[PDB]
């Protein structure tokens, strides 16, 4: 492999190089039109996703059916932990687009939306309240891609891969002038997050199989085919 | 199916 | 009042207030029906949820909490406290799970359910990485109180800072066990991160455990007790 | 309630 001899800020500097970039939506709301445009915002936002698992170290040492695998299992955590990093700076709200700034208000327009929502304010407030910073950030998103889905359907270099990357987060605290405990403390509180992170995929993964079923707005055939991996 | 050409380029 | 132990206070507290193990009225004598099968689960897991109450009301930091959030807090957890405590016991046992010690199942026997299997695979998966891992007792109360304590704060103040200064202690505990081990700093952070990575999937088998048990409630058994945990959930 | 009962004891 390459990526275990990556040393932590080599580490750093490849995964925020790989960070994909933040798109903007289309163009009041109902729930066809709402529907219309986070559709259409999480399916180009998908496309640059595969393109950064390929650029996040360690991940292209897999093969193609593992890198499905992984992708198929966390592609909506990663989504999420995105939207959540990008709203921190705007509390009581979610920034899906610079020009799509929305409230759980606007929320309700869908219906059964607004308890993700708001389980997605509460991990911003999390964050914010933590203080994260982007090298954690980057950091935990990989962490999700790799971790996920390793438990099910080779994994010793994941696993080793996992190693690194917490080695990294701790030398990214140690340099911030964090004590001892302060830094497995910290680890630990930002590992724990990832179960909540896991908690609103499965409760996402919900809510758009019935819009599915509800056939009220047509989804994408990359999104189908990531949503039906979840059955 | 998709997601194999998108990873494959 | 919690904050005030020491990490060895801590796991002593812990393992004195660890549940039994309870027994299936599993006979030998009636090679499966889906009906039965699951009778035999429902009438476990109805009977270590009781157990498990009292267990949580032992959990240091608990009891400092407030009832509605006490209920929270179990609303959220049953499930994976459940499944985590199957797959503990059924470490020394692979390939299989230890539901009750007159009831170990394989994946062909969770088929006798529709969609189990499933599931069974998860827990038996998760089984093979904590012997993989060769996970502790210790380690294992830990997780456990750890699960009962995160899975609902980031759904509910003042009270949170509470709980989080009571899993800071947590941890504070898993790494001295770690250290006690003769395991380096290093090998501290990356078991701690390790272990708290299975709660993540714990968490993924518990929704998925979830969403099986209210299938099989528009199906038609299920105790009332097992209904009002359900029914937290929604469906 | 019975979870609430049980905790109540
Ligand atoms: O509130 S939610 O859980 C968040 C999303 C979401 C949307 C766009 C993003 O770019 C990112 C996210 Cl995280 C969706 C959603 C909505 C409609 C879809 O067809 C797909 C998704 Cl992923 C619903
Ligand atoms: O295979 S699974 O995920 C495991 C359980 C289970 C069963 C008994 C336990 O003591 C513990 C668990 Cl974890 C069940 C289950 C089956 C029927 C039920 O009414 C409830 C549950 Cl929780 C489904």
């Amino acid at each position: 492999s390459l990526a275990l001899s990556l040393t932590a800020d080599q580490m750093v500097s490849a995964l925020l190089d790989a960070e994909p970039p933040i798109l903007y939506s289309e163009y009041p709301f109902s729930e066809a039109s709402m529907m219309g445009l986070l559709t259409n915002l999480a399916d180009r936002e998908l496309v640059h996703m595969i393109n950064w698992a390929k650029r996040v170290p360690g991940f292209v040492d897999l093969t193609l059916h593992d890198q499905v695998h992984l992708l198929e299992c966390a592609w909506l955590e990663i989504l999420m932990i995105g939207l959540v990093w990008r709203s921190m700076e705007h509390p009581g709200k979610l920034l899906f687009a610079p020009n799509l700034l929305l409230d759980r208000n606007q929320g309700k327009c869908v219906e059964g939306m607004v308890e993700i929502f708001d389980m997605l304010l509460a991990t911003s407030s999390r964050f914010r309240m933590m203080n994260l910073q982007g090298e954690e950030f980057v950091c935990l998103k990989s962490i999700i891609l790799l971790n996920s889905g390793v438990y099910t359907f080779e994994k010793d270099h994941i696993h080793r891969v996992l190693d690194k990357i917490t080695d990294t987060l701790i030398h990214l605290m140690a340099k911030a002038g964090l004590t001892l405990q302060q830094q497995h403390q910290r680890l630990a509180q930002l590992l724990l997050i990832l179960s909540h992170i896991r908690h609103m995929s499965n409760k996402g993964m919900e809510h758009l199989y019935s819009m599915k079923c509800k056939n009220v707005v047509p989804l994408s055939d990359l999104l189908l085919e990531m949503l039906d991996a979840h059955r | 199916k998709i997601l194999h050409r998108l990873l494959q380029d």
